[PDB]
RNA sequence: AGGGGAUCGAAGACGAUCAGAUACCGUCGUAGUCUUAACCAUAAACUAUGCCGAUUAGGGAUCGGACGGCGUUUAUUUUUGACCCGUUCGGCACCUUACGAUAAAUCAAAAUGUUUGGGCUCCUGGGGGAGUAUGGUCGCAAGGCUGAAACUUAAAGAAAUUG
């Protein structure tokens, strides 16, 4: 982002891919958002708090996004012993 | 002519005024398929036709003529787009071409040359694009100089809001239609370059489509 | 013919508009 | 332009191959380029099979077979209607045709 | 035969980053290579790197974190005075605000901006931005 | 266990259900991307999938399902005959639209067709036989969850459920368990231990 | 002698809207169609009655794809709740000896997950 | 220059076809087609794609060597040989795909190039005149290598589309 005197001058600030870090351009169809619910102690789903991930079309097209999602879920404590390095 | 009937969820949301401005649509990268969206947010979009060219096709009697039109739109302050359409009669071609031009409006990123003094005037980086044997490159330039470019692409840069730049072309630039599409791709890639000032992580928020409830 | 239609339409802003004499 | 990726020859890894004589016009073509057909048929036609059977002196008899391997140049190939022109996409299909096993 | 291990290393890094990997392997390792990596690290363009030590030459495994656009090498090592060093930054850098050109001088190899601060010149070996 | 309690471990009865439908049998072909979901390959035989990873991936898919505000935005697709009844019953029990049989290409892109939909999520039985649905999904930014066997394309598929994907019982059982999880995570079932009153064989296929 | 789309569409819509009042007899359908429809031609009315009476001859003997009438749909969703009393997957009743058969590395998989109490018998499989 | 000379067959001589047919078709037929001792050095000599080195995606075949394994077959029989399953090195190739490249046909290289530098050698600059004239050089000769100018022209040419 650019600045002149401490005030924002950019028209807008784009987001970044979680899997690879590339910026998702505008009009880049094929980039999706994944929303994960949050569960309580007795198993019910509390409404309105969720965890958001974004994947770009470039990373989606070759097809490893399923494994990237496994990596992120395991990092954030959503899954158990599903991803590992050989 | 008269008031329009929404067909998509986005159209209903705009009709109810549930979305603020175009930048969140750009942020979430949502497709646009309806030209009343752009002109509801952006009045005073100027349009200007380049030329009209006949196209032939052989038939028993002779040759069948169609007309192809080149149309671009822009607001001179960071929005620009173009459309291409051919039809059996010229007049239909101009009105239909304007629709695609409105549908293809994209935002541009404008940066600084050297020191910053408000109101960015030039490209942030040097960018170039190629479309079938035509390559056009844009280079940031110091404040004060005018646009150094061909008359055809000078209009596109004028309507895109860019104030200072250097231009260079390669390949067979004789195809005016292809040249404009190559310049449009180069300008389209301005937001695609990752400058060091964008390294800060951002927070992801839910899209308006997901968190709003549409009307029946 | 294409040139004829562009002047004839008189509903669009062309790049260059001739001024009669 | 290449009409075929293999140059219509099936020869990669060597420089030369001895030619053969066409079985119809006696032309010379490389062996790997020629079209080869192997044919197995009976000595006598199916209507005559019985006539040989009851004219034999060996009680039950089994007529012998006849085996030939003909090979043609491409010029004689599509004039004898052994093979025919295919479409652009259908050219790159080297599976043998499925012979009819029901015959309506 | 192998004529530039530096070129091999930067080419492998550029290919893996452009294709989105996170780890890279470099077969030959040298002192100039490691000194280049430290310059990249001091600006944050890469992460950890490891040099396994077999007795032949050693190897390198670099950890990538995106954020890197391209890193190339100039094969003929030209001689550049201090006065014309701005020609190169005008030539092969997208903008003056960011980007670095790597030089070799009598005070070790270093980037062009603090090398200008040190008021020293030498030979050019590569660049990255 | 930052974001999951210990009550979500699969019960013995569930694993029983899994191993009773022969859902752990794969094809000769082994995709490279499905290597993590492989226990061992049988000596002189097929690969074997790890059901333990199936349990969490199924729960994660249900957690994806619940995030949609109104159930009518979820769409479920099936083309092969073996999944028509199970998909329709899933649509009836939960809230979701179902597309069974022909897909009528252009459904997600053309706004004048009768079968015009604006879904927020797509669930697919088989990527290979439903490639057209995924291809058109790639144009307008909708995530897809799909059932996959040992050999299967992973093009544009964010979530994959390892399963037989070709058995008669396996497809129905997986669709039934997924529906059960969706209702369990909502307030419909009201309790984890209490059993559901619908019989698993309801999500099956009948010849006539 | 092939019938055009206008008759095809009119015959399908009449059959699905009004199934039971008309039968396989052509004479009855001749008077049924013109009373409940506005048709400008006598021969065209004959065209519709003649083809429409053909459909019920083959519907009477087995259903035909592409045609659905009020009686026909209701049969489907009454029949689709069929469900047995013992599950086909369930084997405690279906198999006389409750214990079932698996292969070796499947038993090893059970060992890994901890569900050892399942009663199964392991048999090796190999041909080579 | 010697030997050999079955079969085909430049040149040649006849028979037909044709308005003509020094050709296509048919019967003969010399040099040649083979070999020994010496010259000649050109081919659509083609993958029309120079040589060395690094990286980049999935698959299944297959030739040579090595390593592991459950079995079958078989012999003065075991270890070896044959068949089967999996891994690896080095080759002649093939199928799908495009994140990539090109004007396109198409390409795992024709990729890592307007964000342009790993090392080395050769060749081309609109079409004709022209691979011609002349000089030099090699060869018994046929010919090879090197190689212009005067003059003339606004188009030749490549890939693909509808007829
Ligand atoms: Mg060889
Ligand atoms: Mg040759
Ligand atoms: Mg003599
Ligand atoms: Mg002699
Ligand atoms: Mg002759
Ligand atoms: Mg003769
Ligand atoms: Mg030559
Ligand atoms: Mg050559
Ligand atoms: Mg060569
Ligand atoms: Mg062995
Ligand atoms: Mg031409
Ligand atoms: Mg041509
Ligand atoms: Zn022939």
């Amino acid at each position: 982002m650019e600045n002149d005197r401490g005030e924002i001058v950019d028209l807008y600030v784009p987001r970044k891919c979680s899997a690879t870090g590339r910026i998702i351009k505008a009009k880049d169809h094929g980039s999706c958002q994944i929303t994960i619910a949050k569960v309580d102690e007795n198993g019910r789903a509390i409404q309105g708090e969720n965890i958001i991930y974004a994947f770009s079309g470039f990373v989606r097209a070759m097809g490893e996004s399923d494994d990237a999602l496994n990596r992120l879920a395991q990092r954030d404590g959503l899954l158990k012993n599903v991803w590992s390095a050989q | 002519e008269k008031e329009w009937q929404p067909v998509t969820k986005l159209g209903r949301l705009v009709k109810a005024g549930k979305i603020k401005s175009m930048e969140e649509i750009y942020l979430h990268s949502l497709p646009i398929k309806e030209y009343q969206i752009v002109d509801y947010f952006l009045p005073k979009l100027k349009d200007e036709v380049m030329k009209i060219k006949p196209v032939q096709k052989q038939t028993r009697a002779g040759q069948r003529t169609r007309f192809k039109a080149i149309v671009l739109i822009g607001d001179s302050d960071g929005h620009v787009g173009l459309g291409i359409k051919t039809s059996k009669e010229v007049a239909t071609a101009i009105r239909a071409a304007i629709i695609i031009a409105k549908l293809s409006v994209i935002p541009v990123r404008r940066g600084y040359w050297g020191a910053n003094l408000g109101r960015p005037h030039s490209l942030p980086v040097k960018q170039s694009g190629k479309c079938g044997s035509v390559t056009v490159r844009l280079i940031p330039a110091p404040r004060g100089t005018s646009l150094v470019a061909s008359p055809a692409v000078k209009r596109l840069l004028q309507l895109a809001g860019i104030e200072d730049a250097y231009t260079s072309s390669s390949g067979s630039t004789k195809t005016l239609e292809n040249t404009l599409k190559a310049t449009f791709a180069a300008v389209a890639n301005t937001y695609g370059f990752l400058t060091p000032n964008l390294w800060k992580e951002t927070k992801l928020i839910r899209s308006p489509l997901e968190e709003y409830a549409d009307t029946l | 013919e294409g040139e004829a239609e562009l002047k004839d339409e008189q509903a669009a802003e062309e790049i260059a508009q001739t001024e009669k004499k | 332009v290449k009409k075929r990726k293999n140059n219509g020859r099936n020869k990669k890894g060597r420089g030369h191959v001895k030619p053969i004589r066409c079985s119809n016009c006696a032309r010379c073509t490389p062996k790997d380029k020629a079209i080869k057909r192997f044919t197995i048929r009976n000595m006598v036609e199916s209507a005559a099979i019985r006539d040989i059977s009851d004219a034999s002196v060996f009680a039950e008899y089994t007529v012998p077979k006849m085996y030939l391997k003909l090979q043609y140049c491409v010029s004689c190939a599509i004039h004898g209607k052994i093979v025919r022109v295919r479409s652009r996409e259908g050219r790159r299909n080297r599976a043998p045709p499925p012979r009819v096993r029901y015959n309506k | 035969v192998r004529t530039s291990v530096l070129h091999d290393a930067l080419n492998s890094i550029n290919n893996a980053e452009k294709m989105g990997k996170r780890q890279v392997m470099i077969r030959p390792s040298s002192k100039v290579i490691v000194k280049f990596l430290q310059v990249m690290q001091r600006h944050g363009y890469i992460g950890e790197f490891e040099e396994v030590d077999n007795h032949r030459s050693g190897k390198i495994v670099v950890q990538l974190n995106g954020r890197l656009n391209k890193c190339g090498v100039i094969s003929p090592r030209y001689n550049v005075r201090l006065a014309e060093l701005e020609k190169w930054v005008t030539k092969l850098l997208p903008a003056r605000q960011f980007g670095y050109v790597i030089l070799t001088t009598s005070a070790g190899i270093m980037d062009h901006e603090e090398a200008r601060r040190k008021h020293v010149a030498g030979k050019i070996i590569g660049f990255f931005y | 266990p930052a974001n999951l309690p210990s009550i979500f471990n699969p019960t013995s009865a569930d694993i029983e259900q899994l191993l009773a439908a022969q859902c752990h049998i794969g094809s000769k072909n082994l995709n490279v991307h499905m290597q993590p979901y492989v226990w061992k390959t049988r000596a002189d035989g097929v690969n074997i999938i790890n059901l333990g990873k199936t349990w969490e991936k199924l729960v994660l898919a249900a957690r994806i399902i619940v995030a949609i505000d109104n159930p009518s935005d979820v769409c479920v697709i099936s083309s092969r005959p073996f999944g028509q009844r199970a998909v329709l019953k899933f649509a009836a029990h939960t809230g979701a639209q179902a597309i069974a049989g022909r897909f009528t290409p252009g459904s997600f892109t053309n706004y004048i067709t009768r079968s015009f939909k604006e879904p927020r999520l797509i669930v697919v039985t088989d990527p290979r036989t439903d490639a057209q649905a995924i291809k058109e999904a790639s144009y307008v930014n909708i995530p897809v969850i799909a059932l996959c066997d040992t050999d299967s394309p992973l093009e544009y598929v964010d979530v994959a459920i390892p399963t037989n994907n070709k058995g008669r019982h396996s497809v129905g059982l997986i669709w039934w368990m997924l529906a059960r999880e969706v209702l369990r995570l909502r307030g419909t079932i009201y309790n984890r231990e209490t059993p559901w009153d619908v019989m698993p064989d309801l999500y099956f296929y009948r010849d006539p | 002698r092939v019938r055009t789309k206008t008759v095809k569409k009119s015959a399908k819509v009449i059959i699905e809207k009004y199934y039971p009042r008309l039968t396989l007899d052509f004479e009855t359908n001749k008077r049924v169609c013109d009373e409940i429809a506005v048709i400008s031609s006598k021969r065209l009315r004959n065209k519709i009655a003649g083809y429409t009476t053909h459909l019920m001859k083959r519907i009477q003997r087995g259903p035909v794809r592409g045609i659905s009438f009020k009686l026909q749909e209701e049969e489907r969703e009454r029949k689709d709740q069929y469900v047995p009393e013992v599950s086909a997957l369930d084997f405690h009743q279906n198999s006389e000896t409750g214990m079932l058969d698996i292969d070796q590395e499947t038993k090893d998989l059970l060992k890994h997950l901890g569900f050892d109490s399942i009663p199964v018998n392991v048999i090796p499989v190999t041909q080579s």
